[PDB]
């Protein structure tokens, strides 16, 4: 039968689907046994929340003080939480983060993003908080009045201690660079103190506040690449 | 009878309008350990979308199923030692970095897998170096736990009669193979907290479940007047894969061969303070 | 004994023929073609099913 | 209400005022092994009741410098009850857990703890490359305490609270079955933990089928009270356990 | 035709499977002969019993000596009569019979094996004795108490002169090593004076027993390896 | 007509409960030469197990169907014995010893033979090397008994026009045939107790049955200006196997291609006593 | 002229073809599918036939 | 089911006669922006002719469908400078300036990419010459951007898990592969008026929607006695292509890589006067 | 599943077949046998038909 | 099964049409836009006026 061969045979492609002979001929596997916790696609790991080291002060000698956003009692009648950049896969706050690791082994992502804030004060503590949603632009805010022109919900603390701020996806392209440059921003998270917190007497006189990140049910990434996070120099 | 004939797109977004209710979704409380599975329409009003991604990319299939070195060696085709000529690798996933870690990510593992050598040789420095040698040959042996080990070259090992083989000469494309799932458990285990004797003493972690041989390399027949190096580089590549109890990923580097120690690392980077946004 | 299935292409704008050669299912080429998924393991592991839009407690 | 839970085991009960939902594993309630899965020949013994039941596992104190604390199972119940017995005299056992953890404070005290139970949790020395025995990270029902500082005696495990003696991300701990304990609206956390392994039955002296973590997210705060510290204790109850291959007592 | 050679082509697998030209173009081949003895599988070669040399107690200065297990009129009244390790594949004593040479040839094994004494003594002697199989544990037993608390069968002579100890698969895994390491232990096997051995005048005071080895139906091997028991130097 | 279209797992366990009646299983007499058929649940309370464990590797087929080394020679392109550059091998495979020890398990074998040739060359060491060969070429010729044979590398019997022969250039695939079964019997034997001439005088053993010819290989017409040194490697695959007679397995080192030849061996390894078990 | 049939795989969780190229039977690939075995021949050789729960004698 | 089964010639000539009449197509307006749609039959008196030519060769699928060569480079098997002993390209279109041009006539494109190389090794000049080296191998590794980058041959980065490579040997056909659509928009876009920066500032042009990544090569693990200099040519061929927007072909010639600069040129050639016709 | 289509000849003075071995869409021939085309998009871009006998203005 | 090679094999000729194996498995690629100016022929270019400079007087 005559054939001729075309450019690229005998070559070594490491991504390629092709037959090939069995060494061990006819070997009887293991029956199969249904372990519980089976996982068919990593987006559902992805979709787990994980705590957010959102203190990073470059001052902690305690490495656990990263989790917690310090809040006080009597505070100019508007001052910000926190403030951080919405890079899931390069900026340091999301860089670790059970999210942030799935997403490192990809090139490109899509879709929105849930932030829950649970309160952990006493119980007869109480206030008001103010989360926004900046989109890209020439500046971040800087003041309440700024914050308040984009996306935001206003979270009142009571018998629920959770508050959930969905980050929809607001962008000119399909996709969005891991590896995040001017092209491709997506904007600023910021929070600010909406009312005060006011305490009873007979109680601490600070709080702590945590973070939690997660995808959304519309969330997808492509092209997978070696993570950068993990090297070697020498043979184990 | 000749022919027998034989695609989930992400959810939509769905138009959402001004509300005042009392149902309040965006309220909730993490202490359940349940994570809301709120959506941007129930905060804030939506256009209708159509979405057309797909997760295809991120299937445990495929995102195990890319071929990775893990494990090179080199041994000469003449020289005074004799343990110097031939190769003799213990099998184990643990050697290099980042598929080790790729692994890691599960707890158990159930795969067939496709094997893929890749020889290549060079001529070593000296004072004389012409000569003309014909191309070689490379001869690759598995053996099972318990056979028998060859102990030198030309031992008598090297006629196997029970145990695969393979035969490659240079120059052609490199050589491959398939094999099955062949653990004596139901599905391979990354990690094992556990000892060795019934007396919790003994050796500990996943080094006690690693008994799936040795990989023995040699140049079939070739001596050459002047030494001659190789290298043999061995890649894995998992097909048919199912996965269980997914694990946090590692975050400090790795040290041993065959043990978890590690040295304490910090959680992330740090910025000048909690507003620094630039 | 050859079997025909869709292969890949975009949602606006393609049949591929395989035919298996060796008798161990080992030797069969990568099954890349499954997308089910379920998250409702990890997301959603509580005894009671809550309502998202009723309190959750 | 929804803030009221009872769990009835064997001749024990337990009843909570103040609790949030319970969680189930992986989604799977605990069952006995069927006849296509298993594959020891003899009859195995279901010692149903006499083992199904609660056992209060000692009790620890919440300061205000608390670090965390970790518990080993099976291995913890080693001498309790008629449990402990039939482990011993066993080769082989199989069982499920439900983990109950009570903690309760005043409405003017604060502080959070995660609740999470680790499957196959291997942990690394103090010291790469030098071993340590079964003593430094498993002694039955007492509790080891986590580090805030490096550990440095190479007779023990890594206790570095922030990487969780796994040289993993502590905050990433999420991913398994877990719950949270915040003293404003909870007081105890209940997980369902099913039988989770690569082979039908296993050894129960040998192997550390999963560990048990409670870490203080928050750490504990209060002023002008004479309560000095918040006792927390923990109460684990076997579920359709059944064992195998009886022989002479460890 | 178009076509691209993939990875692997031109390699020699030992173990491979493919049609090749014949050199003898037509030849006629003998008829066939149905010879008595046909076996169609080694595990029937398996299932046939053999005699173990229980006795190697390092002073045999006859090699035959081997087979025989003494036993005496007057023992204690609870004396141990043999113990031995259960591991077909790596134990001396299994380590050259019928079952044990098949064995070595694989590396993995499953399934229950029997085990089966013939008392040749005289035919006025009696006796009882109890035959204990002792799963894996941290210590083999040591008097007939503990023994019996694992699977054991007592024997008792008379007419029929064997019996059978069927030692029943326990094992937490599928299968089994050959090569076994203490993960894979299988337990131990001991023999225990029952009531002694009683004999009437005019008969000798000693005899002795044998054991036979032979695996159940649902005994199976699998991983195909190289024996050790035999190696050569030279060309013959 | 297009296409025409064309799994026994070991015996399942069955419960068993507590049993008191004159039937008694467990005894037996083996003086029958019968080997007792009891099952477990014959003497002890046992659960219902479903067996998926297949005996498919155990059978002949498998057990003798791997390629197994059977002799190996070298030859040189040109040196001054004329014996020495060519081989000449009497079939046989009685020569390496695991192979043999693997067909000596059964009396009688028919089976068709599946040959595979391995050649490898090197330069020979001296003072000076420097020469430039084109690619090499080997010949191997089959000669059955009785046939005319070589007496030097340049006869004329090398010009085949019955015998059947193959040429194989170095850097290509291994050469490799089929062979029928070609013995004048109904089945090959691996042992002959009888003598060869009517009055039991004459050659005594497997060696008498031993009429399968000779094999022959030359380089074609390489002969460099200086020595080269050709290794050849003959595989055997047996296909379509059937076996009878089984027979214990060999205990004694051989010592001798061609006769059965022994030192008395020990049984087996000693312990300190009848009772140690550690 | 082809031939379908099943392979090697698992019990709780598959066809190749094959079509013979050469004249000679010798020539084809080896037939390692059959699985038959009957063990009666070696280990109950008798000529009365033995009742296992009976007594042997 | 077995079988399923699956042109357009220029517009004809007509006869046309005398005419004498109020319609004029000869006169029109180009003020509207409107090209005549005027044929010769409507000026002059014509023959009927039927015409089989077909414009099958002037689709753009066509006009793009063919391979062409994109950047060369250089890279030495053993140098004392580790950054001369690999190649580290930045993916991009621009470099070579026929195939710059071809695409240039398009605004936006959108299709696949069939990816060919050609690798050729020559031994560099020296006092001494005389080795023998067995057959080179080669790698090409791909990076997606953001992936590790190697910093050295040796380096840790070169046991690609997830990042796609290729292993070629000499002397076999060169190597291929195919990439699809793989832009964060819906199109690839040639030209880019516009910056990086919100504020207009920073990059200009088509160098900000560059980020393909990198391509990596190696000698595997040759490293001769004396130095080896290989060249790698890679070539695009557009498969499936799509195109918007044409704009008019570039007449000056180009002067960076990276930017659209250029040096006035004259319209056209000139001739002695309006009437020179010779 | 062997798709056959014509092939490109002459006017006065045919058949091949085409199989799909890959998965992937983008593995696939270049499809060059598509000749439509439309050229009034930028030779006749005016809001108004205008009758080529009839005045343009 | 037996085969021969004929002339042109392994030869790289740059307007061939072969397939070839995908480097970036079960890629999803982004959903088409039917932006306006779609050319599927050089002629429809060809078709379009265009200045000419008649006026070349070397001056
Ligand atoms: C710790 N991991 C557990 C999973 N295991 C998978 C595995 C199983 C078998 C092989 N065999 C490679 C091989 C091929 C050909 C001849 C001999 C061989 F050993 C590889 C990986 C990897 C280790
Ligand atoms: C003692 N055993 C008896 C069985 N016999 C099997 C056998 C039969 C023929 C061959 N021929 C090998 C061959 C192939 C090609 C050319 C010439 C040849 F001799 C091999 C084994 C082996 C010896
Ligand atoms: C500026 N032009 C835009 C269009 N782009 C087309 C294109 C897209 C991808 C590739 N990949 C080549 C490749 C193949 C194999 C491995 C790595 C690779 F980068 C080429 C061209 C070209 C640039």
């Amino acid at each position: 039968l005559p054939t001729m061969n075309t450019p690229g045979s005998t070559q070594f492609l490491t991504s390629d689907d092709f037959q090939s002979p069995c060494a061990l001929p006819q070997f009887d596997v293991t029956p199969s046994m249904n372990i519980p916790g089976e996982v068919k696609n990593l987006m559902e790991i992805a979709e787990v929340d994980s705590v957010v080291p959102v203190n990073n002060v470059q001052d902690t000698t305690d490495q656990m003080e990263m989790f917690r956003i310090p809040v006080t009692i009597n505070a100019p009648l508007q001052q910000q939480v926190f403030g951080l950049r919405l890079q899931p896969g390069l900026d340091s706050v999301f860089k670790h983060t059970l999210l942030g690791e799935i997403l490192n082994y990809y090139a490109h992502w899509s879709g929105s993003m849930k932030l829950t804030f649970v309160f952990c004060g006493s119980a007869m503590a109480t206030g008001k908080f103010l989360i926004a949603y900046s989109p890209p632009g020439a500046n971040p805010p800087k003041t309440r009045k700024d914050a308040m022109l984009g996306t935001h919900i206003i979270w009142d603390i009571g018998l629920q201690s959770s508050c959930v701020l969905c980050v929809p996806w607001i962008s000119q392209t399909h996709y969005r660079l891991v590896q995040q440059d001017e092209y491709t921003s997506a904007g600023y998270v910021t929070c600010w103190y909406q009312t005060g917190m006011i305490v009873p007497p007979g109680t601490p006189n600070s709080s702590s506040i945590m973070c939690f990140a997660s995808a959304c049910n519309d969330f997808s990434v492509r092209m997978l690449r070696d993570t950068p996070f993990i090297s070697q120099d020498n043979k184990l | 009878g000749d022919v027998e004939e034989a695609v989930v797109h992400v959810a939509d977004t769905m138009r959402s309008g001004p509300s005042n209710s009392a149902s309040v979704p965006a309220l909730t409380a993490v202490e359940t350990g349940h994570t809301s599975q709120v959506t941007p329409s129930d905060t804030m009003q939506t256009r209708h979308v159509k979405n057309y991604h797909s997760r295809s990319e991120s299937t445990v299939e495929n995102f195990l199923g890319r071929s990775a070195c893990v494990y090179m060696e080199e041994y000469k085709t003449t020289d005074n030692d004799v343990n110097k000529k031939f190769v003799a690798w213990p099998i184990n996933t643990k050697q290099m970095v980042q598929m080790r870690r790729k692994l890691e990510m599960f707890t158990y593992l159930r795969f067939d897998m496709e094997v893929t050598f890749v020889i290549t040789s060079r001529q070593d420095p000296g004072t004389t170096l012409a000569q003309d040698m014909p191309v070689l040959t490379h001869q690759i042996m598995y053996v099972p736990p318990g056979g028998p080990i060859p102990a030198k070259v030309d031992d008598y090992a090297w006629q196997t009669s029970t145990n695969p083989s393979i035969f490659w000469t240079e120059g052609n494309a490199p050589a491959r193979m398939s094999i099955p799932f062949i653990s004596i458990g139901n599905a391979y285990s990354n990690f094992y907290d556990g000892w060795s004797n019934f007396d919790q003493r003994g050796s500990y972690g996943y080094n006690t479940l690693n008994n799936l041989g040795h990989i023995y390399v040699r140049h079939v027949s070739g001596s050459s007047p002047h030494p001659i190096t190789s290298t043999i580089r061995v890649y894995f590549k998992p097909k048919h894969t199912r996965a269980w109890v997914p694990r946090p990923p590692r975050l400090c580097q790795y040290k041993k061969a065959f043990s978890v120690d590690f040295t304490p690392t910090p959680i992330t980077d740090t910025r000048k303070d909690i507003n620094t946004v630039t | 004994g050859a079997q025909v299935s869709t292969q890949k292409t975009g949602a606006h704008e393609i049949h591929y023929t395989n035919i298996n050669y060796y008798k161990d299912a080992a030797s069969n080429s990568a099954n890349r073609q499954d997308f089910t998924q379920d998250p409702s393991k990890f997301t959603e592991p509580v005894k009671d099913v809550m309502i998202k839009s009723l309190p959750a407690l | 209400s929804d803030r009221v839970r009872s769990i009835t085991l064997g001749n024990s009960t337990i009843t909570t005022q103040e609790c949030a939902n319970v969680v189930v594993g992986y989604g799977r309630w605990p069952t006995y092994l069927r006849d296509d899965e298993a594959t020891a020949e003899d009859q195995p013994t279901q010692p149903d009741v006499a083992t199904c039941r609660f056992y209060t596992l000692d009790s620890i104190k919440w300061e205000k410098g608390s670090v965390g604390w970790w518990w080993k199972f099976p291995e913890a119940l080693s001498d309790m009850g008629l449990f402990g017995q039939n482990m011993q005299y066993h080769y082989l056992g199989r069982a499920g857990y439900t983990i109950h953890v009570q903690c309760n404070a005043s409405k003017f005290h604060q502080g959070c703890l995660l609740v999470v139970c680790v499957p196959e949790a291997e942990m690394g020395g103090a010291v790469v490359g030098q071993a340590f025995s079964a003593t430094a990270m498993a002694n039955g029902d007492k509790a080891y305490e986590f580090t805030s500082a490096t550990q440095s005696d190479q007779t023990k495990v890594q206790t570095a609270i922030h990487n969780a003696g796994m040289g993993v991300g502590v905050g990433n701990l999420t991913i398994y079955p877990h719950q949270w304990i915040n003293l404003r609206t909870n007081n105890s956390a209940t997980i369902v933990m099913p039988y989770i392994n690569s082979v039908p039955m296993d050894n129960m002296f040998r192997h550390y089928n999963f560990t048990l973590m409670v870490i203080p997210f928050v750490k504990l705060d209060y002023a002008d009270t004479a309560s000095t510290y918040v006792p927390i204790t923990v109460t684990v109850a076997p579920m359709c356990a059944e064992y195998n291959g009886l022989r002479l007592a460890q």
